[PDB]
């Protein structure tokens, strides 16, 4: 793939 | 709740929330930094009306924010974010909605919050940071 | 208490931990990946002794970490890490401590902890992670 | 410098 | 020549360029993505025309550049890049321009190029490239 | 330490 | 969606 | 040759190389930083003998290369890589080996090279770099 990467935190709240 | 996600860039300028005090966040808008030009995001509105406008509006690139903390809970039976606060290393913004329910944090000690997702429904739902250096 | 900074790495393979039932949270070591062999990590122990130990060994590479929560909170006048929590994508580890205080949660949707720091006295003071892709 | 970098999140706890 | 630099986006969909063959590159453009989104850069356009146009439209996301090459050399006195081939995964694209003076090449064994910065005056004076994962 | 978001950038080729 | 952190890498230079 | 891969690292203190004014480089080995720690890495051994050693010792962390360049040719029939020069922002090492054939260059304007990997057998027949900020 030809989308480069990020880093992601989280979800807070809800399901 | 609708789900949104700004994808990545290079910093944040600026972002519009609004909430109220009797219940949690509801819409969300971030200006970020593309490549050193303004990058007006979408507005990702609630689904009703009656919230109380705020604008965070950075000294960018000067400005930037270190710590997002803010309180999850329950509002109608619904799990939402109620309350955000927002520091930088020149000022702290918030908290805006009732600190009241289970606490989060993030605080940065190195590296730039550069995007952001979620889902918001009558009130913000849930949301992710996208991180970078 | 005495800091400590592990660095970044190119993963996790163990983690050791100890911890008391009534206090906090004490020792802290980790198995690092570097480059694809293990690296074993400084064991950062506490200034007292008489926890019980706990070692979280992961199935890398395939099991990563995909959660750290817990808690902090007061032993004795001092605000310390009471609790942790390791949610991996194959199992969860813990809670180990005392679950009471301000929790706190760090969940990954993209990335990768490769490294700790932080502080020990006679318990866990505070600690950071190191981000990756 | 010459000295890699990485994000570091936290801390979390005392100070 | 006019410096240009697009700073960094989330990968390339398509590169347009001009060229002639007894001289080197003129103009140049890409149309970037921009997490998941087309985003049409800044025309880089040569001082003078007649060059003849090439567009090369990557089958984004799956296509991608795997190695850039070309030459430098000499032209009315100005020491230009005289070509440029672009190798991606799916097949080359090139050599555009003379292919005489001094070779380069970046191959790329594991990353993405995400933008472009250089000079163009009449023809493309220099590049570089920003890379990420 | 900025604001900026910093990314690798090799080159330039040419010149 | 792998444990093992990755980086960029350029190259190779040299033979085939 | 025998390929070798030495990962990643967080810098390079030193470099150990050696070559011959005739044909092509032959050893490399190189001394990273790991954390602040030296890091000794596996020296890689030509399979032949008669080479000139030597030793870059870079002012780490105030020092770091910012181009590698060199030439790549053949020597009895291989394609190899015949000389290497390594500038830092503080001074230039090399060229070391032969300058013939196809240069190469990979000039750095922000990052830093945290690795290498490649083969040797009479001489280093290819190598690429771990680049990271
Ligand atoms: O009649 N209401 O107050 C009300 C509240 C919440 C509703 O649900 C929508 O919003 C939720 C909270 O943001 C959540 O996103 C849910 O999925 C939505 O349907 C509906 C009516
Ligand atoms: O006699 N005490 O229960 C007691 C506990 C902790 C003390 O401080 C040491 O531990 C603290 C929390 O870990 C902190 O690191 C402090 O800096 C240490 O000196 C002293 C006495
Ligand atoms: O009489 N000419 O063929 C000629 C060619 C190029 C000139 O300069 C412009 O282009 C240069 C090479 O690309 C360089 O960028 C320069 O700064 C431009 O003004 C002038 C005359
Ligand atoms: O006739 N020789 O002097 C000679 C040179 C090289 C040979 O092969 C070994 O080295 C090559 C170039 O480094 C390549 O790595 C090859 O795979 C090695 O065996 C043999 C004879």
């Amino acid at each position: 793939s030809g989308i480069s990467q990020t880093v992601i935190v989280g979800p807070w709240g809800a399901k | 709740g609708k789900a949104f996600d700004d994808g990545a860039f290079t910093g944040i300028r600026e972002i519009n929330l609004s909430y109220n005090k009797e219940t949690a966040i509801g819409d969300f808008q971030v200006v970020y930094d593309l490549n050193g030009s303004p990058y007006v995001g979408q507005n990702h509105k609630s689904f009703i009306t009656g919230f109380t406008p705020v604008k965070i509006s950075l000294d960018f690139p000067s400005e930037y924010i270190m710590e997002v903390s803010g309180y999850t809970g329950n509002v109608s039976g619904y799990v939402v974010v109620r309350s955000l606060t927002f520091k930088t290393n020149k000022k702290t913004y918030g908290p805006y909605g009732v600190t009241s329910g289970t606490p989060f944090n993030l605080p940065i000690e190195n590296g730039l919050i550069v995007g952001f997702k979620g889902s918001i429904g009558y009130w913000l739902d849930y949301f992710s940071m996208y991180l970078s250096l």
